[PDB]
């Protein structure tokens, strides 16, 4: 669960108990990665760790 | 390395200081492997 | 700081809520525009310079 | 007496003056250095480094030694080294690769 | 000059160390396409 | 001895003619910069233009 | 920032009475994104005061030394605590009352009205050694100030303000590992 | 004089 | 007995779980041991309506018997880091007390127990392992130490 | 007084001082000279401080070592093995250690 | 020393063997490679003792040794101090003397 | 009207071989070929 | 005894191609790199550093993380990691796969 | 001391809102203060 | 395989993964990603790795 | 080094044993 409103993952420290990744459902995080994967790589080789 | 460095300031075929510096310093027994750099 | 309490079966959430001391400070320069600073002096969400 | 006061490296500081062999020898410590990553890093080792300087018109040797070395056992090695180098600057140093055995033999009785 | 910057850090090639050049820290990769 | 105050730099970028601006980073030179106590009474050495 | 950076805050180590090292002070901070430039630049220059005071107070109450922070102190730096002199009000001459008991008296209670003579000692109870080693509370807040470093680790990694690291050694300049 | 004895 | 007693109740099987964060600044170590859960009262209450035991009481008396079913010990600081690290340990990654399997070393004296606790137990209790293992002497060896009670 | 005026180690005699230097010489004169009958000496704590630096490693070092051997050969009266000990590069040891299993 | 390895005709046996040679047992040995050869006996008269004197030869016992190794202990030291006492132990005049009981 | 903010987030002015420490530039073009915590700071790059 | 000599004789750790020929022959290589090349005839060092790069303190390279707790309903799996960066140790997340 | 400058421009702890506003303010509050009353909009320290 | 212990969908484990990778490519800590044409000849090891 | 190894905080050389 990436841009989902309900369930939105969390990294906070031990200080303030205060999320340090935020969504707003504007984002689209998955086409984000694929197209930096396209642009950084040459994606015709597969790899079978992150598939 | 270690903290402290001599120094001798010499007023000066083959050379020679520098292989007598090496075999003093391998004479203290604490010392082994004595490098020569140039 | 630390609390010992009654046990009760149901799972349940501590709410100890440190009482910080926040204050907003509004200026508004001129026609429509609306500018604002905020200062929670124990516990801020800062910035640099 | 005492030509040159020049510390090539920065990095050492001086602590005692250019004392004089009867060449002259001076003890440079060690500036602060970065942080190392546990307090059993600087002593530890027995190589010691002979580094050679270019002449400056007289030579100038660095020889760093480990710390567990006495001080004074180094300045005296130094300074007996020292004036055998003097009194020196052989056919004994000859002997020991380029003279041959075998070879001297034609030149001696021929 | 090994004092003066992380120098003993990087590999060397011979006797020079092979340091970035300057303008070599940040990034900027950015489209929409 | 307090430290002199350093001034501020504002620089411009473009039709961006205000934009806040840190100064340059420059690696340490002991010909250029030299190592000044901020606060004489205790040790906190940095770099200054001399 | 470079010029007007956030005050490196001390945190104070109770126990050994040494200061654990020090951290950008996150805690009391303003948030301008809300604001224009001319709130920002009031902000800017709020902060520059800031670090003016801050550079002030050290510069006046800290004691000058070639440490950012000894673990252990000198005896006459550590403000030793002043106790007053201690009266001992002797009750009762004890040679007289032996003399009076062997003649055959017994004394209960309790000046004296036997003996005419009255002894008063009066003393100073101070350590053997004026207490050196770690500081205060009180005398750690007056000269761990917040200290503002100006330009962040430029320069020398040989002048890079150490100390600021909590797990460091002090003398023979090592991070102490697990 | 003084005391300095306990577990360990 | 300068310590911080904490029981924590077993389950009659298998193994189990440790604390918080916290300063640790002048600790000074760990000493476990296992008690009979009939035989430890209540502390905090006046009185315990559960206790139904008379007898040695090992948690206030010093009679404790059930130490020698340790098996091994491992010990995490962060959840990142093992104690005994830096290789120090024959079994760098967590203390072994007793290993049953054999197939290689690692049994010391003539008994069940493990070469590196042996010589943990001679440090922690005479300072002797470093040089060489010896009896150590009879006013160092007391009721309570180590090799008073060992019986291989 | 505890945080404030003193460290606590110090305070509470965990790291500070020796009992003979941190009370009134009087006292302690007086403990001397009452030792044998009254003996003072019990009531106060004394620091014991164990080294910090210089003493330990902490450069992940072994304490136990097994060392095979490098060749083994027994006749049916005598079983001779023959190994090779290296001593670390700094380190040392006695041979009160080294038991043959 | 009989119940220490158990009852029974067979057992095995798990024993450690201590250096008892006068110049060896106490020798602080500095860091370097050494081959420390040792032939261990066989032969069962001098290995086993038993309440009565009879030979052990014709009864039949047959000890039979798997593996032998040995474990040396290290002290861990800093390396500065480490290296400092190699350098005072490898001088002429701080050379160790031992004595036989 | 919004330069401080975006100065800040380092969308408009210095590069990250400027706005850093010179001793963290340092460090990151000597820990190039093994570490490389250049792709972790962000350049204006202007038009 | 040390065969740093012997290194720098053979050029294994002593000095670049570029500072230990004779400047004429690196002029002249560099002149005619374009059409006779006699630069790959010699060797340089590329010697890695030896200090200051490594912990050489017992430190792992892969750690595992199991999960503090966690829930499983009909249409979501969550996790909590309490997931703790040493003391000396630093990683970026580029790694941090969940397995 | 270190913190006045701050606390004093967030009014945390600071001059009384009667004197560090305008006194044309001040006045105008203190006039239409029976029907509009802005007097709210402003924060007083009360140090300890 | 009592625990995971196994890199992308194979016999393979985690920890000889890393150091195949690190061998070959010097990329095992900042992320496994696919390497750069260049590096990956015919005697690599992503370059005949077939889960 | 400085001064060898610190002692633990607040004929020592030799061994003469003989004699069977």
């Amino acid at each position: 669960y990436y841009n989902s409103g309900g369930n939105l993952g969390v990294l906070a420290g031990q200080s303030s108990q205060l999320n340090a990744v935020v969504d707003l459902q504007d984002r689209n995080t998955e086409l984000s990665y694929q197209m930096l994967l396209a642009n950084t790589t040459d994606r015709s080789r597969y790899f079978s760790m992150w598939n | 390395r270690g903290n402290l460095t001599y120094r001798l300031r010499i007023p000066v075929f083959l050379p020679l200081l520098a292989p007598i510096i090496a075999a003093a310093i391998g004479a203290i027994p604490g010392i082994a492997s004595v490098a020569i750099q140039a | 700081m630390t609390f010992e309490m009654d046990p009760i079966n149901e799972p349940t959430l501590l709410y100890v809520l440190f009482e910080v001391f926040d204050v907003a400070r509004v200026h508004q320069p001129h026609r429509g525009v609306i500018e604002v600073v905020y200062l929670r002096t124990p516990f801020s969400a800062g910035n640099a310079t | 007496v005492v030509l040159d006061e020049s510390n090539p490296t920065p990095s050492y500081k001086p602590v005692t003056e250019q004392k004089v062999i009867l060449p002259t020898i001076q003890v440079l410590a060690s500036k602060k250095r970065r942080m190392a990553e546990n307090e059993d890093d600087r002593g530890a080792g027995s190589v010691a480094e002979v580094q050679m300087r270019e002449v400056k018109p007289i030579q100038t040797v660095d020889v760093s030694v480990p710390d567990h070395s006495t001080p004074m056992e180094v300045v005296q090695s130094l300074s007996r080294a020292a004036q055998v180098a003097q009194r020196l600057t052989v056919e004994a140093m000859d002997l020991s690769a380029p003279v041959d055995a075998k070879p001297l033999d034609l030149k001696p009785v021929d | 000059m090994d004092e003066y910057n992380y120098a003993a850090l990087a590999p060397r090639q011979g006797s020079r160390p092979m340091l970035s050049q300057w303008s070599g820290i940040g990034t900027h990769e950015m489209h929409g396409g | 001895e307090v430290m002199a105050p350093q001034p501020t730099l504002v620089a411009e970028q473009g039709a961006m003619k205000a934009v806040p601006v840190i100064k340059p980073a420059q690696p340490f030179t002991p010909a250029v910069h030299e190592t000044q106590r901020i606060v004489t009474n205790l040790p906190i050495t940095t770099a200054v233009t001399r | 920032s470079k010029e007007i950076p956030t005050p490196y805050v001390w945190t104070f180590q109770p126990q050994m009475g040494a200061a654990a090292g020090a951290s950008q002070d996150y805690s009391t901070r303003m948030n301008w994104f809300s604001a224009g430039p001319d709130m920002i630049h009031d902000v800017n220059n709020i902060r520059d005061a800031q670090n003016r005071i801050l550079m002030t107070q050290s510069a006046i109450t800290a004691t000058p030394r070639n440490l950012i922070d000894p673990r252990q102190w000198a005896a006459h730096l550590i403000k030793q605590p002043v106790v007053g002199t201690t009266h001992v009000e002797m009750p009762r001459n004890e040679v007289l009352e032996q003399h009076l008991t062997s003649h055959g008296a017994q004394i209960a209670g309790g000046r004296s009205s036997f003996n005419p003579l009255q002894t008063d000692f009066a003393f100073h109870a101070l350590p053997s050694r004026p207490r050196h080693g770690g500081i205060g509370s009180r005398q750690f807040v007056e000269e761990f100030v917040p200290a503002v470093y100006l330009n962040p680790y430029s320069g020398p990694p040989d002048s890079y303000p150490d100390q600021f690291i909590r797990h460091y050694n002090v003398y023979s300049n090592s991070v102490s590992g697990y | 004089l003084g005391c300095n004895k306990m577990y360990g | 007995l300068s310590a911080a007693n904490m029981l924590y109740p077993i389950p009659p099987n298998a193994t189990q779980l440790p604390i918080p964060s916290r300063n640790w600044a002048a600790f000074r170590g760990w000493s476990l041991t296992r008690l009979k859960q009939r035989e430890t009262p209540a502390l905090g209450s006046p009185f315990d309506p559960y206790f139904t035991y008379s007898g040695t009481i090992p948690y206030l008396d010093g009679t404790f018997y059930l130490s020698h079913t340790f098996r091994k010990v491992a010990i995490q600081f962060d959840s990142s880091v093992t104690w005994p690290g830096n290789d120090r340990l024959l079994t760098p990654n967590e203390f072994e007390i007793k290993i049953s399997v054999d197939g290689e070393g690692y049994n010391v004296a003539q008994s069940n127990m493990t070469k590196d606790w042996f010589l943990v137990q001679m440090l922690a209790n005479y300072n002797i392992g470093y040089q060489g293992y010896h009896l150590p002497p009879d006013y160092k060896d007391r009721t309570f130490s180590f090799l008073h009670n060992f019986i291989p | 007084a505890t945080p404030s005026m003193l460290p606590q180690w110090s305070y509470m005699h965990i790291a500070g001082q020796d009992a003979s230097e941190y009370l009134s010489p009087g006292l302690v004169q007086f403990a001397q000279a009452t030792e044998s009958y009254f003996n003072i000496g019990n009531k106060f704590r004394n620091p014991t401080v164990a080294p910090t630096h210089d003493v330990t490693t902490e450069r992940s070092q072994r304490l136990q070592l097994r060392f095979v051997p490098v060749d083994r050969e027994d006749t049916q009266y005598s079983y001779k093995t023959r190994f090779q000990l290296a001593v670390g590069d700094n380190r040392v040891l006695d041979m009160a250690s080294t038991y043959f299993d | 020393r009989s119940q220490l390895l158990g009852n029974g005709r067979f057992c095995d046996f798990h024993i450690q063997v201590p250096q008892k040679f006068f110049a060896i047992r106490n020798l602080l040995l500095l860091p370097g490679t050494y081959t420390y050869e040792w032939s261990f006996r066989k032969d069962v008269n001098m290995i086993l003792q038993s309440t009565l004197g009879n030979d052990l030869r014709v009864d039949g016992a047959t000890v039979n040794i798997t593996s032998v190794n040995l474990y040396a202990s290290f002290f861990p030291m800093s390396h500065n101090t480490a290296s400092t006492l190699e350098a005072m132990l490898r001088n002429d005049t701080n050379d160790q003397s031992f004595n036989d009981y």
